[PDB]
């Protein structure tokens, strides 16, 4: 009988499992697949439009966002969760750049984002907050002091540094492919080339233009969004 | 039927609030009460029978006044109507403070009504399970209301609720007149009481108070065995 | 069984009993055993604190609490219940000394206490201490007291008195003890043998002994036994056991 | 198994002797499930 | 079980509370609103009055402000409070920054509301779903989509409320870039969406149009009758 | 039908809180008894004590308290509801005393509390205390009073009372003393309280099993029977 | 089951405790208005007068809000006082802010937004009051408007709410000559649905409660029919019953 | 459902037990293993680092709080980070009203009433996470337990985790050396155990293993692969 | 109870093999059984 | 019936006391019935055990069945909760009658069983006006084995009914390790093992988990190769046993 553990997040299962925050683990699954993939020259993201209209707007659809222009981020999840998600670490991004005057390192970013979750089972949310789980993966890349960086983080509020991460519907097959066709010293052109080729893969239609998404932060440049013809550049060689 | 009997802010299918019919059930429990408006004056009337002589009958009094002219009674709880004596006195003093007159016996009764209905707003809180009479003389006229624990508030000619309040009913309104004098109007109070008192009221086993010109006052009492002896 | 009425602390039962306080009367029963004997001038106490693993290191979770400077603090049941009361209870001796300007009395505290604990009895929204818990002081205008404090909230005066699984048996065995007369040095090894006997060898076993005192011989101050005192009570707790 | 037989009975349908992947998305489409998640999750 | 709790996940990752208020919007009155290159138009499926109700007070279509107009379907009266605050909030953003407010803007406000009011328990989510359109002060097309979950999205035509799905489809099969050539052919296009669900045409049908920067106004009952008049012609024009 | 009984704040079908009436049960569950008896000039309360053995401290048992310097107090029920019955009724006195400049009478400190009590059992914030409360008092133009509480809040004055496990006897035994109609002078007003409980309980009990607390016109002050004073009154009667 | 606090969707998406409220209306008083060419006009019934009623009053159902604005209540009477006392409130309110009388639509819907806010969030049972405001302002001259208790409202020139509401607003459609009705007219017309629409043979001025609404020389006077004036109409309507009857 | 005195921890069960309080427990045991020793001058932490993939970094489980004390995390991310966040708070109020540090009993006396409010009332679920602190003051060094019921325990050694009743018993069957130790030997005595706690196919590599180790001069310092490579290089062979 | 005091007085009788029953046998089976009353 | 249990108290270890007590409770008296009508009281017509599942309670039922060649019939208690209304007179008096005329017999209750809710007051009406209408020599006991003391009926541990009463205790340490050697006997395993040190690694292990420890022992030691005369197995048999699932369960730390 799981079902009285189910109701509510602060109830210990027998297990001693979060059931509630499993389910919003498992919530991901309901997303379009982000890949990430860290590298030496810097980090690539690559997400799944998931277009349900022709007619919609791509520009609507915001898989991959700026937080700051040394940062970049990608999602899996409910679009209103992370949309508070992305507001709270562009704020805390400029909190920094107000208080230290510093680029803050990705690291920091995705720390205070998780501080922002986490948050469900706790007493401060008297003046409004969340009281469930959030239910939005999160997929930070960047470059920093340590040189370029890539972190997850779990909508439980746990983070890791990734050198190549895939959430969404599809976590389970694009992770399983880039344990083998992930290499460390990859160039930026063959890891984009890889992502590319792990998205066709597991996409359930064709690449095109309009069917993902492309991001990429490098030391020299700030964050780059593909813009169409980059797509249909690099789109040409796969 | 049975899930909305539970909570007073959830609708029944069909009909209404349940708890606020069984607080009404509750008060139709309590000891029988009755109030009748005279031409002149209003007269209410209830009984204090209990038990165990040992209770000592002056100690409580189920016939209080809230200010000069306005008397109350009723007819279920004890303690939910002292807290609502209290609640009334406070109100009708702070209308005497803001308006520097004597209230009148309308808005006291808009305003009781108003605070046993706050009772009724969320759950967690119960409706009093109290109905309340108000008797009072003002502008030259004497009214009598009755407030709900629903905080409906309306008036009476001549009521009786409590224990068999059906057949109290019927009797007054096959016993009153518009034209009745405070007199009589007592008599008929005190032999509404008596027709299912079940035990020979005496001077202290029934409570009454009378309200005027002069005022409301609860009789002494001295003049409830005299009463009693003339109506025999 | 008492089944949809022991769910919350303040739902009482057709019998007319709040089970929730009975079900912490139960966990206090469920666990170890502590006693305390006031002598002629003074309190001690005796607590059976079980070592779970040798790893633990020896005052390991230190049951003997000093609430006051003056007044003791034996304890059993959940030891972070009896934490959380132990706080509560030197806050509150800490507000009576800044607003009173003087030591609070032994009654006067458990009595406090007492009353907290009882606030955590009533409500929905909170638990009851599962911990019975043990008081005593020493004072040369007032005497010396000793009080046990249980979840449901009771403030009784107890010559000396016992709570633990062996609360029956340790009861008749202290009964056979003639108690007001000697002083602590003739108390501390009965309190030892006492205590080494109640204890059962063949299950739950690994247990090990301390004990804490207040009274003129420490010019009324609640410490714990001194090693010299504590091992000649060992020693005579042995000779006594056989 | 039903997926498998209903992505041929759909390339049966169009009268083509090979199934193609989009006979098998409209057959996991029509066994499996037996807007709402495509306009809340993205 | 899982349906009953606002803030609770399903096994399976729903919010159903969420999805149900959602789902309510379908109970609505179709809506439907395109952007052109100088225009945009919201036309709704107008209940026909039996015999005394007041249209004056029926209002689907409102202004939030002079460069917004926006189309709900689903609840009238949570549509009522959301209109209230949006343009409450239009006037306080044009008191703070004093420039008139984007459709982003008001469309993020409206969205973020709704998801505000979709977090936590003791408060239903608003059972609306909004077609924010208007002119940035620019002088750019813009519409926008707001879903009772919170969330919001760019259309270039897009339906709500009771057989938004046929709409869709037709808005697919026919929208194109010349269809928006002129304002007459985007005024075609979304009478003809309408017709599409809504066949009785003439009345029950209510289109609100808006140029560039003139204080929209509501196409009045005199032209109505016109233009589907000129609908018509052309329907039989090319058949 | 049934059902109701689960919170305080829930009417049951034809409006009974059963939740009040459970912790009027839960008064008796103390397992004690007390009574109450008032005369021309004075007034007694007495209770039964149980010790379960020699091990507690006799002198801090006492089931009745001290309100006021002038103002007496017993209780029957759960001990811990007792006492925080007594505090908050001890507070209220002083509270009083502050605000009007004179001592609270016992009826007005009985209606107090009782107002406390309604307002916990009007709210499902509260445990309503389930323990009973008897007060004795003296005041001018009116004499001696006795004044029963309880967690229903409802109060009311008594000639003479009781509370526990024998409400019933015992109010029935005082019931049967009451209609003789006789002055009870002091002396005779404790005789009949402790008949009152040996009857009930049978027991004939030695006066080591009893504390007794009086207030009296010449002696306001409410002065707890010591045991030299219980020895003589019962024993005395016990002779005479 | 979805019948829980009213801050709960069923999954077709219906509110089944504001439902509810809507259907409670049903068990209360029946009351209608009547938008006449020169006048407005509010009928109620007193479904509640037994024998021994003061009637130490100035009207139960229909209650006057402001110098221009007057409205009849059904539904719960808790409720209604509420509903009453913020109308008034607002009211108020708007005229110290403005120095001007609140129009009806504005006051109406602050008073639906009331209703819905307490049908939004908070868990609390929604007001089961549905009102009809009769008023005048210088935007739309005579209006009526009928409330409803999940918050919505609706311009009316005749409607019917309470008991046996459908079949009294179906004749009373079937039977309106919209923009040609004086007072008069609107008079016996509401006499008449009170006729059809209560359970007796012949109905008494006693049950029936009617209060006018009428513009005249700069200001407007909101008076309710006097026990004569409602007798005699009663009485002229039965007489005109009786010519018809007689000439069929 | 015989269980449902296991949905909050305001609940006791008729055997007088919080299960969902056990529950908690239980969670920490669903952590990776860590282990930690203790010289005279010197307390070490040693965690098993666990891996989502091998494609992304290990998991964290030493966090440092203060540069004479550590701690290290067995148990759910969220409660652990929150009750590091608030030992770091308390440290420096610490340090900046008393200019001294915490002394460890402190530190894990106000973690313990910290942790002793979410087992007590309704609201926030208990910290479902075990701790072992380690760290020095006037008395030496310290490793303190804090397990979820709030209950601390002062050990020379603990294992909390996954596995961790292997490691427990080889500290205890070591027992005899670990005072005596010095730094290599500690360390060299905790890997053992981690190694134990360990399975066959699996071994002590330098990603999976993190070294936290505070002295009376050294502070507490976190070590990772390649600071953990000294500390590996004498290490013996696995004894399979 | 009562009853059950009895029989287990008799049963407390051949715990220590007697073929018949004394007074503190008495005492300790109504203790006893008071403790299951408890 | 299963009238072969086949046990000679060798299978059961650690509960000497309770087997003592239940010899002394049923097989005893029925021996020396005569010195029980010599004190002119009746022979207990019942036994009850209560303790934590899988402490041996039902093994020392067939330990008393075999060393008195008593007839064993295992009553469930779970399964009498269900089955309609009608698991009171018609299979609890089935079970009862027909036992005793194959009367060497020892009836048998199990799992505490719930000792609209009408269902079992009917079952345990039956139950005690069934049991108390009882044989005279009592050829037939019953054995009413439960799982826990929280829900107790006056009417049934009564005299009579149920009053011999037996607490089954949690194996301590070494109760742990007779457990353990006990059901490992019958495989060929070495002296190099070490049965105490497992015993000391058992805490919280209650019976049958041991007998889980010996079996998936054995089951790795066919898994390390049929590598026989192993101690590791145990110890790796220690670890796993119930919890051999491994969660792998991420969000932790
Ligand atoms: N002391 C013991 N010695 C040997 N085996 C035992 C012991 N206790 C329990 N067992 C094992 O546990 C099982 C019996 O569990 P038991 O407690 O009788 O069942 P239940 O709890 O379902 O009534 C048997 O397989 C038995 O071998």
């Amino acid at each position: 009988t799981r079902s009285e553990y189910d109701r509510g997040v602060n109830t210990f299962s027998p297990e001693g499992r979060l059931f509630q925050v499993e389910y919003a683990i498992e919530a991901i699954k309901l997303g379009s697949t982000a890949i990430g993939i860290q590298t030496s020259e810097g980090v690539c993201l690559a997400v799944e439009k998931r277009i349900t209209s022709p007619l919609m707007e791509p520009s609507s659809i915001e898989k991959i966002v700026e937080i700051d222009a040394h940062i970049g981020c990608a999602m899996s999840g409910l679009i209103a969760d992370a949309k508070t998600l992305i507001d709270k670490a562009r704020v805390e991004t400029q909190n920094h750049w107000f208080t230290y005057n510093e680029t803050m390192t990705v690291e920091s970013v995705t720390q205070a984002v998780s501080n922002l979750a986490l948050q469900f089972g706790e007493e401060d949310a008297d003046p409004g907050a969340m009281s469930r789980p959030f239910g939005v993966a999160l997929l930070f890349g960047g470059v920093d002091e340590k040189g370029p960086q890539l972190f997850h983080m779990d909508p439980s509020g746990t983070f890791v540094q990734c050198d190549a991460r895939a959430i969404g519907s599809a976590s389970e097959g694009a992770q399983s492919s880039l344990q083998e066709v992930y290499h460390k010293s990859m160039t930026l052109k063959e890891a984009i080339k890889s992502s590319l080729i792990i998205l066709k893969q597991v996409m359930e239609e064709k690449l095109n233009a309009t069917n993902i998404e492309l991001a990429t932060v490098q030391p020299g440049q700030n964050f780059h969004m593909f813009t169409k013809e980059e797509l249909e550049e690099v789109i040409k060689d796969i | 039927e049975r899930g909305y009997s539970f909570s007073l802010t959830t609708f029944s299918p069909s009909g209404k609030l349940v708890q606020i019919e069984y607080a009404l059930a509750a008060v139709a429990g309590g000891a029988p009460s009755v109030g009748i408006k005279a031409a002149n004056g209003v007269v209410l009337a209830t009984e204090k029978k209990q038990k165990s002589i040992l209770y000592d009958e002056r100690s409580v009094h189920k016939v209080e006044p809230i200010t000069k002219h306005i008397g109350l009674v009723y007819s279920g709880m004890g303690p939910d109507y002292r807290v609502l004596v209290h609640r009334a006195r406070k109100l009708a003093q702070q209308y005497y403070l803001v308006y520097q007159e004597p209230i009148p016996t309308a808005q006291l009764v808009q305003r009781v009504a108003s605070v046993m209905q706050e009772y009724t707003q969320s759950g967690g809180v119960r409706p009093f399970g109290v109905s309340l009479l108000i008797c009072g003389w003002n502008e030259g006229r004497p009214y009598l209301f009755q407030s709900d624990p629903s905080g409906a508030y309306f008036a009476w000619k001549a009521t009786a609720m409590g224990k068999n309040y059906v057949n109290g009913k019927t009797f007054l309104e096959k016993r009153y007149n518009e034209d009745l004098e405070l007199e009589d109007a007592i008599h008929t109070a005190i032999l509404t009481l008596k027709e299912s008192f079940e035990g020979q009221m005496t001077e202290d086993n029934i409570e009454v108070g009378i309200c005027n010109e002069a005022g409301f006052r609860r009789l002494t009492p001295t003049e409830v065995k005299d009463y009693l002896a003339a109506i025999a | 069984i008492g089944t949809g009425y022991d769910l919350s602390a303040s739902t009482f039962s057709p019998d007319g009993r709040v089970f929730q306080v009975e079900y912490a009367m139960k966990a206090v029963e469920n666990s170890s055993t502590a006693i305390g004997i006031r002598c002629k001038d003074g309190v001690v106490f005796g607590v059976e604190k079980l070592v779970l693993s040798k790893l633990y290191e020896e005052g390991s979770n230190k049951r003997l609490f000093n609430v006051d400077r003056h007044v003791g603090m034996a304890v059993a049941g959940l030891l972070a219940d009896a934490r959380s009361l132990a706080d509560i209870a030197r806050e509150e001796a800490s507000n009576f000394r800044s607003n009173f300007g003087y030591n609070i009395p032994l009654k006067h505290l458990a009595d406090r206490v007492a009353m907290y604990v009882h606030a955590y009895t009533l409500y929905s929204a909170v638990r009851p201490f599962g911990c019975s818990f043990m008081l005593g002081s020493y004072s040369v205008n007032d005497g010396a007291q000793l009080y046990m404090i249980d979840p449901s909230g009771v403030s009784y005066g107890y010559w000396g008195c016992a709570i633990g699984k062996a609360r029956q048996a340790a009861k008749t065995e202290i009964e056979k003890l003639q108690m007001k007369e000697m002083t602590c040095r003739d108390i501390v090894k009965e309190v030892a043998k006492i205590i080494y006997i109640v204890h059962d060898e063949v299950k739950d076993k690994a247990f090990e002994l301390e004990l804490s005192w207040v009274g003129e011989l420490t010019n009324g101050r609640h410490e714990i036994v001194p090693k010299d005192i504590r091992e000649e009570a060992e020693k005579y707790a042995k000779e006594s056991l056989k | 198994r039903s997926v498998c037989t209903e992505a041929g009975m759909f390339a049966i349908r169009a009268r083509r002797k090979i199934a193609t992947e989009k006979d098998f998305l409209e057959a996991v489409n029509k066994v499996i499930k037996s807007t709402p998640r495509y306009m809340t999750y993205n | 079980s899982y349906d009953r709790a606002i803030t609770v996940f399903s096994p399976d990752g729903h919010l159903f509370q969420v999805e149900y208020a959602q789902e309510a919007v379908k109970k609505g009155s179709t809506a439907v609103g395109v952007r052109g290159r100088d225009i945009v138009v919201l036309g709704v499926e107008k209940k026909s009055v039996a015999k005394l109700q007041d249209e004056r007070t029926v209002r689907k279509i409102c202004a939030l402000d002079d460069n917004v107009c926006m189309a709900f379907a689903g609840l009238t009266a949570d549509a009522r409070i959301v209109i209230n605050r949006a343009r409450v909030e239009c006037q306080s953003h044009r008191l703070t920054v004093e420039d008139p407010v984007t459709v982003e803007y008001i469309t993020r406000y409206i969205a973020s509301l709704k998801q505000r009011y979709t977090q936590s328990n003791g408060r239903r989510p608003f059972g609306i779903s909004a077609l924010i359109v208007g002119f940035d002060f620019d002088g750019t097309p813009r519409l926008y989509q707001t879903d009772p979950s919170g969330t919001y999205h760019a259309w270039k035509a897009n339906a709500i409320g009771r057989g938004a799905k046929s709409v869709r489809e037709f808005l697919e099969k026919n929208y194109t870039d010349e269809a928006i050539e002129t304002d007459d052919l985007t005024i075609k296009l979304v009478i003809k969406a309408l017709l599409e669900v809504v066949q009785s045409g003439g009345k029950n049908i209510e289109l609100a149009v808006m140029r560039r920067d003139q204080s929209l106004k509501i196409l009045n009952p005199e032209e109505i009758e016109k233009y589907v008049a000129e609908i018509e012609k052309e329907k039989e024009e090319n058949e | 039908s049934a059902g109701f009984d689960r919170h305080i704040t829930i009417f049951s079908p034809e409006g009974r809180l059963y939740q009040v009436e459970y912790a009027f049960k839960a008064i008796n569950q103390g397992g004690l008894t007390s009574v109450a008896v008032r005369g021309k000039d004075c007034a007694v309360i007495v209770t039964q004590k149980k010790v379960p053995d020699k091990l507690l401290d006799s002198s801090t048992v006492t089931h009745l308290f001290k309100i006021t310097e002038n103002i007496g107090c017993v209780m029957t029920g759960m001990t811990a509801d007792s006492r925080s019955q007594v505090q908050r009724a001890r507070y209220e006195a002083a509270n009083w005393k502050y605000k009007y400049g004179y001592e609270i009478p016992v009826d007005m400190l009985c209606k107090r509390i009782a107002d406390i009590s309604q307002v916990y059992t009007q709210n499902a914030e509260m445990r309503p205390l389930g323990c009973c409360m008897i007060l004795i008092g003296i005041d001018e133009e009116q004499g001696p009073q006795v004044y029963k509480c309880d967690p229903a809040g409802y109060y009311c004055g008594f000639k003479a009372t009781a509370a526990g496990v024998k409400q019933t006897e015992s109010t029935s035994f005082l019931e049967k003393k009451v209609k003789k109609k006789f002055d009870w002078t002091f002396e005779q007003t404790v005789e009949t309280a402790i008949t009152c409980l040996s009857t009930v309980l049978s027991i004939d009990f030695k006066p080591s099993e009893i504390e007794v607390g009086v207030v009296t016109v010449e002696n306001p002050k409410f002065r707890i029977l010591t045991e030299a004073e219980i020895d003589a009154h019962l024993v005395a009667l016990a002779e005479r | 089951r979805y019948d829980s606090r009213t801050t709960i969707f069923s999954p077709e998406g219906r509110l089944y405790q504001v439902e509810y409220a809507m259907e409670a209306i049903g068990h209360a008083g029946t009351c209608l208005g009547i938008l006449a060419n020169d006048g407005v006009l509010l009928a109620a019934e007193r479904r509640n007068i037994h024998k021994l009623l003061d009637e130490v009053f100035f009207s139960e159902k229909i209650y006057k809000l402001n110098e221009d604005m007057a409205c009849s209540v059904a539904g719960i009477t808790s409720d209604a006082n509420v509903l009453t006392n913020e109308l008034r409130l607002i009211a108020q309110r708007y005229l110290l802010q403005y120095q001007e009388p609140i129009p009806c639509e504005q006051l109406v819907t602050a008073l639906c937004d009331i209703k819905q806010a307490y049908t939004q969030f908070g868990g609390k049972r929604p007001f089961g009051v549905s009102l009809l405001y009769i008023g005048w302002d210088k935007h739309y001259g005579f209006q009526l408007y009928q409330s409803d208790p999940s918050g919505n409202y609706g311009g009316w020139k005749a409607t019917c709410i309470g008991n046996n509401s459908a079949a009294a607003v179906s004749m009373l459609k079937q039977d309106y000559k919209e923009g040609e009705m004086t007072l008069k007219s609107a008079l016996a017309l509401a006499i008449k649905v009170l006729n059809k629409t209560m359970d007796v043979s012949k109905l008494s001025a006693e049950k029936v409660e009617i209060a006018t609404l009428t513009r005249e020389n700069g200001k407007t006077v909101i008076r309710v029919l006097k026990q004569k004036e409602v007798e005699q109409l009663i009485k002229k309507h039965e007489e005109e019953e009786a010519k018809a009857e007689r000439e069929k | 459902f015989r269980n449902q005195y296991d949905n909050d921890v305001t609940v006791w069960s008729p055997q007088g037990r919080i299960h969902q309080i056990e529950y908690a427990m239980e969670a920490v045991k669903q952590g990776s293993a860590t282990v930690g020793l203790k010289s005279k001058t010197h307390a070490v932490l040693v965690a098993l680092k666990r891996a989502q993939s091998e494609l992304a970094a290990h998991q964290k489980k030493i966090l440092h709080v203060d540069n004479h004390i550590g701690i290290s995390i067995a148990g759910l991310t969220a409660d652990a980070r929150l009750l590091c966040n608030f030992m770091r708070q308390e440290c420096l109020d610490s340090r900046f009203v008393f200019d001294r540090p915490l002394p460890v009993s402190r530190l894990v006396s106000l973690i313990g009433s910290k942790t002793q409010i979410p087992t007590q009332r309704y609201g926030r679920r208990p910290y479902g996470v075990g701790l072992l602190i380690a760290g020095y003051d006037d008395m030496g060094p310290h490793i303190f337990q804090t397990c979820p019921s709030a209950n601390y325990f002062d050990c020379r050694a603990m294992s909390i985790g996954a596995r961790s009743q292997s490691a427990r018993t080889y500290l205890e069957r070591h027992m005899s050396e670990f005072m005596e130790c010095n730094l290599n030997e500690l360390v060299k005595h905790g890997l053992r155990a981690l190694r134990e706690t360990l399975p066959a196919e699996q071994d002590l590599t330098t990603k999976n293993v993190s070294i936290g180790i505070v002295g009376k001069d050294l502070e507490f310092t976190i070590y990772d692969d390649d600071d953990v490579s000294p500390f590996l290089e004498g290490l013996e062979e696995r004894p399979q | 109870d009562l009853r059950n005091v009895c029989t287990e007085a008799g049963m407390f009788a051949i715990r220590a093999d007697h073929d018949f029953v004394v007074q503190e046998d008495f005492m300790k089976a109504v203790r006893k059984v008071a403790d299951s009353k408890k | 019936v299963d009238e072969r249990p086949t046990e000679q108290y060798s299978d059961i270890g650690g509960l000497d006391k309770q087997i003592q007590e239940l010899v002394e409770a049923i097989v005893l008296p029925m021996n020396h019935k005569e010195k029980f009508e010599n004190l002119g009281i009746q022979p207990p017509k019942g036994v009850l055990m209560y303790g934590p599942p899988g402490t041996g309670k039902t093994l020392l039922a067939r330990a008393c069945a075999a060393q008195t060649k008593a007839t064993f019939l295992k009553l469930a208690g779970p399964q009498l909760v269900q089955m309609f209304i009608g698991d009171g007179a018609k299979l609890v008096r089935d079970a009862f009658a027909l036992a005793k005329e194959k009367a060497p017999s020892i009836i048998f209750i199990d799992e505490l069983d719930a000792i609209g809710d009408r269902e079992v007051q009917r079952t345990m009406l039956e139950l005690l006006n069934q049991l108390d209408g009882f044989q005279p020599n009592t050829q037939v006991k019953v054995i009413a084995a439960t799982n826990r003391v929280d829900i107790l009926d006056p009417a049934l541990l009564r005299s009579g009914r149920l009053d011999r009463k037996i607490e089954f205790p949690m194996p301590n340490e070494e109760a742990r390790a007779r457990i353990m050697q006990i059901h490992s006997r019958k495989m060929n395993v070495s002296p190099d093992v070490n049965y105490e040190e497992l015993a000391r690694c058992t805490d919280d292990f209650n019976g049958a988990q041991c007998k889980a420890v010996c079996v998936e022992a054995g089951m790795i030691a066919l898994r390390r190769g049929a590598t026989e005369l192993t101690h590791e197995d145990y110890m790796e048999g220690i670890l796993e046993v119930q919890a051999k699932k491994k969660a792998n369960l991420q969000y932790y730390a």
